[PDB]
């Protein structure tokens, strides 16, 4: 049977159409799973009484992770995982931070799937502002490179793209 | 601006943001100059010949690398001059990603996701996990072990293999159990991959660094998925 | 109990001016999950619309505590987002309503996501009931 | 012009180029009107509910079809009027492929690759293989068994599943041992698949028919490769 | 390990870049194999003395296959497989008759690999010369459909493309 | 023993006229493998060239027994293929030689493949030794 063999992590990391391959079912399983892992961390904190390393006080270190995991704290100072705050953070880390979305933000040309079997590999040098800028990448504004992603074009901007073997 | 100072490889060490360091999980290893471009984030302008005991050989493997492409060259990233260029390049890319709302957010999340302190054998005690620290040498010979979340390091033998490594623990799977762990990214701002369109283009290196930073985010929050968890998608046949 | 109540719906002739309002309630817009430390670098109130038989598309959004706004490239010169200093209402205005606009409008709000991120992804935790807009001859 | 006559589904049979027929390898089956558009090539404007004993059900399987898409409809290709449209459509596509040097060549090769006569139990005797013939009914009730190379037939349950079928022998693998065998192509000139570009396009149906004719060429010359002989290609990972 | 799983037949049938995935080694194995199969057929003919079916004479039927397989015939009337004539026919059937080449000949837009996971499926009707012609396909000459494959464009030529579900 | 011998090589100035010849030998052009029944629907003699540092690209070809020809869209108005009735020689002519042409030219021949198929695939069983062409100022 022909087709492709893709990984969950890689697929999630890339986002875009690729991500639709993952069925609604495998999605919930993964979510609930990591949900439980966080609860386990909340439980480990609620139980902490001392601390080694010499870093700081159990007070500080506990606040640090309360922040890392967006934990809810009650009257007793006991931490708990908030479903909604969890979904948002999970969502944020797996659906929002994706290669595809970053592409929409850089306005550049890019592959449409994490998979690639091309043998084209180039040497470059982005340091010089004449070749690559923080805001325009290779496609320098108010330049011929400006539109049509000519800056990303191997032929048209052959100066910034020494091909290898 | 994400990276305040402007580092220059040749700058003299101070044991704070420019220093030689050692990684606990490497055992015997020569110290390597590093740069702290931001809180919890360091940069080692060297060829990664130590994260993995089986590296150090900047040479082609026995037979062949089971991939479409692979580039090798042992003189890459060896001259202080090149190293400085590497540092400048990673710096710009960071600034580039930072320059966007999405990149600012991700970078906040990364700096915010310190690896959990479950390194203790006893449940009512918090303890750092050695894999999540580095030893920063002081100008006098001391060394202060520091907690970090991310390290950008040069590529190994295969110059074009980019990856988000991580020192695993003994028992538990830190990148999958919620704890998270210091992420090391093998990467090079001096190379990029091309792709076809209606048209021969090149991937913007910042997008690649993004991809890796994204993996890192998952890992720092221990929510990554086993890289071996693949499944299959059939074509429409004819 | 978060709530979004769109309004200003009805119908108009090509060229007429339409004003839409959305009463938000239940959102503290105090820097979302991150915390008060983010009061100013987070949050978004905006508008989306769905053309009968077409995809839900983004229009514009403004910041809950700042003046930051973002419009779909396609519409900076045909719409204008506004907000009441209180940060409890959002307004979408437009004059010279074309027929290209005829559709259902929805207001959205996200505690911790910039108006730009809200527009490009797009993304939003809370949606409004939806208000129908239709132009004529 | 590849197809001389211009057939019209309702045309009365003559037992030469328009006739009801039966396929030996189907056993009990109602005869089905067919059309001989060219030497060694016939067209059956019917839903393929007989090449495979497990067909006939123009309905969706028990659970789900393990593919991206699949269309079902049991009233498709049921009215003489539709059938005539089908016939006209396959005819044009053939003319289309014929209209090129490459298509003329392929079509020559197909008409030229008659399935080998190794149907005999004794080595010094040539004998036709039943799977490579069809029974053509004469206006009087006779029937003459005829040798053919290719049959275009309508789709089965899954209207959009195009395929190059073939009645296998008992022992030997005709499409892989050099002998070759009558090829049947499930196909429909009334549907096509789309694909993305910079842009929502549609595949030209002639190119699909080409694909199938190409498979057929391989098979008629017994040089096809086991469809299960797949291998793997790794990505460049990152 | 991520990637794709492709079939030899399908890959060969499509041609184009896809075909390069097959390494020089698997290519020779397949060739020699089928070479031998033909020799076997040549051997079966050289040995034929009688014939069933009532079709024609062993003379005719033998000439038919001499032609099908491009067999060389000597003084004794014994058939043999010619290496060169074989390579050309093998080449012809597996490298020349490909979907990709047919595309170069129809001047149409088409996928670049036999693999496809799209769910877009349309209903059409090529019979009417106003919709589709033998020489222009959907892209009718001296028409707006003429260039940019507008005729194959689902949006621009929405009349000839009823979408399904 | 099939043989192809290109010639006409050397150098010229932009605008000068170049004539190339190729002596074929060993090909019966009698309808290739299919047989005499194909004498008229098969065979091709043409030209290919390789620009220093570029791919081998097709130029033009003519039929060995007919007048059929085919040119790379890019060159019908800058080149012209010819053949000697004998069917033992092929000629590529061109006037006003540009520098765009500077390259190595090769003649090809295929017993059973139309000149068009020879050009589009591209394909050819027999190649010539190759003759270098270079223009100046
Ligand atoms: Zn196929
Ligand atoms: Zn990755």
């Amino acid at each position: 049977m022909s087709g492709l063999e893709v990984s969950f992590e890689e697929l999630r990391t890339f986002g875009g159409h690729d991500a639709k391959f993952i069925d609604s079912l495998q999605e919930n399983e993964f979510r609930l799973y990591y949900y439980n892992k966080f609860k386990d961390i909340a439980s480990t904190l609620n139980k902490a009484k001392s601390i080694v390393g010499t870093t700081a006080s159990l007070q500080y270190m506990k606040n640090v992770f309360k922040e890392k995991y967006l934990l809810s704290e009650d009257t007793s100072g006991k931490f708990s995982v908030d479903k909604l705050k969890f979904d948002k953070l999970y969502k944020m880390l797996t659906e929002i931070y994706t290669e595809d979305n970053f592409v929409k933000f850089f306005k550049v040309l890019n592959r449409k799937t994490y998979l690639n079997f091309d043998k084209a590999v180039f040497k470059i040098n982005i340091v010089p502002k004449v070749n690559y800028t923080i805001y325009d990448g290779f496609n320098l504004r108010n330049t011929n490179l400006a539109a049509n992603f000519n800056g990303q074009n191997t032929e048209i901007n052959n100066m910034n793209f020494t091909k290898l073997k | 601006q994400f990276v305040n100072k402007q580092f220059n490889y040749k700058d003299p060490v101070n044991g704070v943001d420019i220093a030689y360091i050692k990684i606990p999980n490497v055992g015997q290893m020569q110290p390597v100059k590093a740069f702290k471009i931001h809180n919890k984030i360091w940069v080692i302008p060297e060829r990664d010949t130590f994260t993995n005991p089986e590296e150090g050989d900047l040479n082609p493997p026995p037979e062949a690398k089971q991939v479409p492409v692979s580039y090798y060259d042992s003189t890459y990233l060896s001259t202080d001059n090149e190293k400085d260029n590497y540092l400048k390049g990673v710096t710009k890319l960071f600034e580039r990603i930072y320059s966007t709302d999405l990149g600012r957010m991700l970078l906040t999340s990364i700096v915010r996701g310190i690896p959990f302190w479950g390194g203790s054998t006893i449940d009512t005690e918090l303890k750092v996990i050695d894999t999540n620290c580095i030893n920063v040498i002081q100008p006098d010979g001391s060394y202060r072990s520091e907690e970090l979340n991310l390290v950008i390091i040069g590529p190994s033998a295969d110059i074009i293999q980019f990856e988000c490594k991580s020192f695993g623990h003994e028992v538990l799977n830190l990148t999958r159990n919620g704890y998270g762990s210091t992420q090391y990214i093998r990467f090079s701002p001096d190379f990029t991959f091309g792709f076809e369109e209606s048209g021969k283009f090149a991937t913007d290196p910042a997008v690649t660094l993004a991809h890796e930073l994204i993996h890192a985010g998952h890992r720092l929050y221990g929510i990554a998925i086993n890289p071996n968890r693949v499944f299959k998608v059939n074509t429409n046949a004819y | 109990a978060v709530q979004l109540v769109d309004s200003g719906g009805g119908t108009l002739q090509a060229g007429k001016s339409l004003r839409l309002s959305c009463a938000i309630s239940g959102l503290a817009f105090d820097g979302g999950a991150m915390g008060s430390e983010h009061r100013l670098t987070a949050g978004a109130m905006g508008w989306f619309r769905q053309a009968p038989g077409k995809d839900r598309e983004f229009v514009a959004a403004i910041s809950p505590r700042t003046d930051e706004t973002y419009y779909a490239e396609s519409l900076e010169g045909r719409f204008s987002v506004s907000r009441d200093a209180a940060a409890t209402m959002v307004f979408l205005q437009a004059d010279n309503v074309r027929l290209d606009d005829t559709a259902s409008y929805y207001c959205a709000a996200d505690e911790d996501v910039t108006p730009r991120v809200m527009g490009v992804i797009p993304h939003a935790d809370h949606w409004g009931q939806g208000t129908l807009v239709t132009v004529s001859s």
